[PDB]
RNA sequence: CUUGAGUCUCGUAGAGGGGGGUAGAAUUCCAGGUGUAGCGGUGAAAUGCGUAGAGAUCUGGAGGAAUACCGGUGGCGAAGGCGGCCCCCUGGACGAAGACUGACGCUCAGGUGCGAAAGCGUGGGGAGCAAACAGGAUUAGAUACCCUGGUAGUCCACGCCGUAAACGAUGUCGACUUGGAGGUUGUGCCCUUGAGGCGUGGCUUCCGGAGCUAACGCGUUAAGUCGACCGCCUGGGGAGUACGGCCGCAAGGUUAAAACUCAAAUGAAUUGACGGGGGCCCGCACAAGCGGUGGAGCAUGUGGUUUAAUUCGAUGCAACGCGA
């Protein structure tokens, strides 16, 4: 979020580290998860729908080789 | 080119001047085939733009179509399902083709009743940054 | 088909269920590539203040000034009946439009049937009516002729018609074909499109031409079906 | 009019309008901008070469205040947040410290129902 | 990674603020245990050491305030 | 009698429960400061708000509700469920070692209790959200989806309701039966120890062997192999309906038919077809180009119209300088 400017320091890097920063909050993805309610069915729907899928990819990380 | 992006064939250098600008430059001017008549016009045109220009006429031609090459252009995209224009650079062998092109569709609605005047005058203005040659360059750099 | 035989249909319009004059347009078309001689009724006008009349007059007028018999009536007080009996004697009229227009309260006031037996009315509810009559029953005219109740109807879309029959549908279009520059004008934007300045200078209802143009467009989203309609 | 000579550059970069402001450090506002007052409406309003169009259309009214460098803080999702500051240092502004001051709650409210679009 | 059971660590203390805000990013948020290396139980009394420091300000709620 | 069951001693982990404080973001509102002309919203708009000064920004205030990050395939609880921090009261589980009692056990018709959300009664509270309703768009209509608002409700106290796809669609308890990779939480030994290696418990996740299953799949947390007890089923509709009983303030809940009607209804899986489902890979399919047609005159074919006859056939691509 915070990113202050040095001395002698080109404007364009500061902007590139500013938003980098931003991005590393992940503050747009958190503003928009944020727009409408979700019930938290749907909620715990998908979140456990990503970790099976997590599970799953990671299985055929090292189920082929093996 | 879905599958093999074929790469461009080579053009044959001019028997006046040995550059391979100036036989794009009639092949672009090139109407149904007639090469001689091509020739014929853009020999004179160089050469009453050399009496204009003084010395080097090829290079008074190299830097009129400098003048006036284009360095950004609007593309279309249909990535985002609706059409979508954005600002992209172009390759320097392109930009070559799309000034080339550009003056001669010029030249042709200058009229005055001589094309070998037509892409003289028109060259000539080029050389200058004028013309209105320059103009539809700008505007298509406007359009970034 | 909803029935055979017919010589005579009749728009039945009123205010309060709906104003549309889009769903008049539609029969309209309909009619004219049937062949089948139209006439326009407004139901409901008791409903409708005097400013109110005059204010639905001077469009109503859109059709009686391209020839098309426009009468208002109003079935609760039976005023100005009289001329749509007189225009339904000694044929057979089909009474058709949107459901709570009054079809059926019309044909009790002109037919005068006994108190018995009386055709199904109840009254519309929010935006629109109910759907009260549910089959399609000829009666005998008293003076001469027959008359049809039909069910209400929501959608008179046409798709099974051509695009061409839609331009000949509109009466008002005769007078300017092929005084376009394009042959094949769609009349729409094409340069030289006669009808387009006639609306321009008012000689053309623009209320008309634009439901022209929709009509044509819902052609398009209703073309989806791949059934045949032949 | 009156040279404050630093100062800072408030944006609100919503999905429908970007808002530029400039003010003292001490929130008073000096020039206000608006993709919306720039002649762009409807979806040619959201867009982030409205916002930096509105950049300087914010800078030009408050030359007379001249801050010469500043700070931005920009809260807001919509498109044109890096735009509007992009164009402020093309308009000679040196950005002095850049921050994000969107505004985030712990859980602490319902928001609308979600649009079945 | 794991430093806490590494050093056999029995409980976090909220007091310490040099040594749990190597577990914190600038805006002040509690980093997740997957990068940190740090075991279950101890990320657990990290979180509450943290909140408690935060209920007392040594340690800041977000980096705004 | 002690092996099942239970007690005691010492510890561990935990959004387990009830009550009371408190914190920090954020929304809204109010008041004030700066200051201009728009704000807001959509695919696009409109309604709406703003010159009395909106929106924006700063300061102060008020109120309600919920606890980003931690956060997890994590934990706890009989189930429903439980998520800021702290205090008070309180339930269960697990581990090591040892002592203690001595079958004290399992299941459970009736019965009792708990029991998501919505709903009901009384009384508070009400920021945000939002059935109903008001309005603007779209549309034949929009009575919907979208937009601007917005009441009950959502929250608290006390009662009532007692139902959910209350689901793992899998009753409880016990025993036995090949393996692998994890997560979490105890605990022993050995280590030079952080590490690290040997073990030994509890809960939990994903594969998979035998075996089972209609198949899908289950697979030591069985849907395997067996015991004990309970609940439930007997084709699809009619119907979880009628009547009666009981319960409820009411909404309704529970128990629960029959007449009548059909030869099906259904579960899994197979092949294809289709999808306003995805992944592609090609094609002058598009893009990038060059020249056209579409306007004019004429040539020619066809439809139509005309005619005594304008012979017949070809009619989306794939008929129309076609048979000819
Ligand atoms: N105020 C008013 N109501 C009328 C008038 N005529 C008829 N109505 C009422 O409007 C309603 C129309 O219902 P009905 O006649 O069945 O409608 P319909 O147009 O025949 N079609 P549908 O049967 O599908 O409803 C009835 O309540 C009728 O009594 C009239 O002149 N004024
Ligand atoms: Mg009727
Ligand atoms: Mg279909
Ligand atoms: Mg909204
Ligand atoms: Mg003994
Ligand atoms: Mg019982
Ligand atoms: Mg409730
Ligand atoms: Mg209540
Ligand atoms: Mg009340
Ligand atoms: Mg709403
Ligand atoms: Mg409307
Ligand atoms: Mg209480
Ligand atoms: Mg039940
Ligand atoms: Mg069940
Ligand atoms: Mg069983
Ligand atoms: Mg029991
Ligand atoms: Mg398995
Ligand atoms: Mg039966
Ligand atoms: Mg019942
Ligand atoms: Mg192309
Ligand atoms: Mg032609
Ligand atoms: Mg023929
Ligand atoms: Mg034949
Ligand atoms: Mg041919
Ligand atoms: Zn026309």
């Amino acid at each position: 979020p915070v990113i202050k400017v040095r001395e002698n320091e080109p404007f364009d890097v500061a902007l590139r580290r500013f938003k980098r920063s931003c991005e590393k909050a992940g503050v747009l993805a958190e503003v928009r998860r944020r727009e409408f309610y979700e019930k938290p069915t749907t909620e715990r729907k998908r979140a456990k729908a990503s970790a099976v899928k997590r599970h799953a990819k990671k299985l055929a990380r090292e189920n082929a080789r093996r | 080119p879905r599958r093999r992006v074929i790469g461009q064939r080579k053009i044959l250098p001019d028997p006046k001047f040995g550059s391979e600008l100036l036989a794009k430059f009639v092949n672009i001017l090139m109407v149904d085939g007639k090469k001689s008549t091509a020739e014929s016009i853009v020999y004179s045109a160089l050469e009453t733009l050399a009496q204009r220009s003084g010395k080097s006429e090829l290079e008074a031609f190299e830097v009129a179509l400098e003048n006036v090459r284009p360095t950004v252009e609007v593309k279309s995209r249909r990535v985002g399902g609706s059409t979508y224009q954005v600002p992209v650079e172009v390759r320097p062998v392109r930009r070559n083709a799309l000034a080339m092109r550009w003056i001669v569709e010029a030249a042709r609605k200058r009229g005055d009743k001589s094309m070998a005047l037509r892409l003289a005058n028109e060259l000539s203005d080029a050389a200058e940054n004028k013309g209105t040659a320059v103009k539809k360059r700008e505007d298509v750099h406007r359009m970034a | 088909p909803i029935a055979a035989n017919i010589d005579q249909i009749v728009i039945v319009s009123a205010i309060l269920p709906e104003l549309s004059l889009n769903i008049i347009d539609r029969y309209l078309v309909a009619c004219e590539t049937l062949q089948i001689e139209p006439i326009i009724v407004l139901n409901k006008i008791d409903l409708l203040d005097d400013e109110g009349m005059a204010f639905v007059n001077e469009q109503m007028d859109i059709y009686r000034n391209i020839g098309y018999r426009v009468l208002m009536v109003s079935s609760h007080t039976q005023d100005g009946l009289k001329p749509l009996e007189e225009a339904l004697t000694g044929r057979i009229s089909i009474f058709a439009g949107q459901s709570g227009v009054g079809k059926s309260s019309l044909l009790n006031a002109l037919l005068g049937l006994q108190k018995e037996i009386l055709t199904n009315d109840i009254s519309d509810n929010s935006g629109l009516g109910q759907h009260t009559t549910t089959a399609a029953r000829l009666y005998h005219f008293p003076h001469g002729g027959d008359v049809i109740d039909s069910p209400g109807v929501r959608e008179f879309g046409l798709w099974h018609l051509e695009p061409e029959q839609i331009t000949q549908g509109f009466v008002e279009f005769h007078d300017y074909l092929g005084l376009c520059k394009y042959r094949d004008c769609k009349h729409d934007t094409d340069p030289g499109c006669a009808i387009r300045e006639a609306v321009e200078e008012g000689k053309i209802a623009e209320t008309r031409f634009e439901n022209y143009h929709r009509i044509l467009e819902s052609m398009a989203q209703v073309k989806t079906r791949k059934n045949f309609s032949d | 009019r009156k040279q404050v000579s630093d100062g800072v550059a408030h944006i609100h970069a919503s999905f429908n309008n970007t808002i530029v402001t400039i003010t003292d450090r001490q929130g008073n506002a000096l020039g206000w901008a608006t993709a919306g007052g720039s002649g762009f409406r409807g979806s040619r309003k959201s867009t982030p070469f409205a916002a930096q169009v509105a950049a300087e259309r914010c800078a030009d009214a408050v030359k007379e205040y001249g801050i010469k460098n500043l700070e931005v803080m920009v809260k807001g999702p919509g498109p044109g947040r890096e735009s509007t500051i992009r164009a402020l240092n093309a308009a000679g502004f040196r950005i002095t410290n850049i921050t994000d001051v969107t505004p985030i709650p712990h859980n602490g409210c319902r928001p609308p129902k979600k649009r079945r679009v | 990674f794991c430093r806490f059971t590494a050093e056999g660590v029995q409980e976090i203390d909220y007091k310490d603020i040099a040594t749990l805000k190597n577990y914190i990013t600038e805006s002040g948020k509690i980093v997740p245990s997957r990068i940190t290396g740090t075991r279950a139980k101890y990320q657990r009394q990290l979180a509450r050491a943290i909140k408690r420091a935060r209920y007392l300000s040594l340690l800041p709620y977000t980096d705004r305030h």
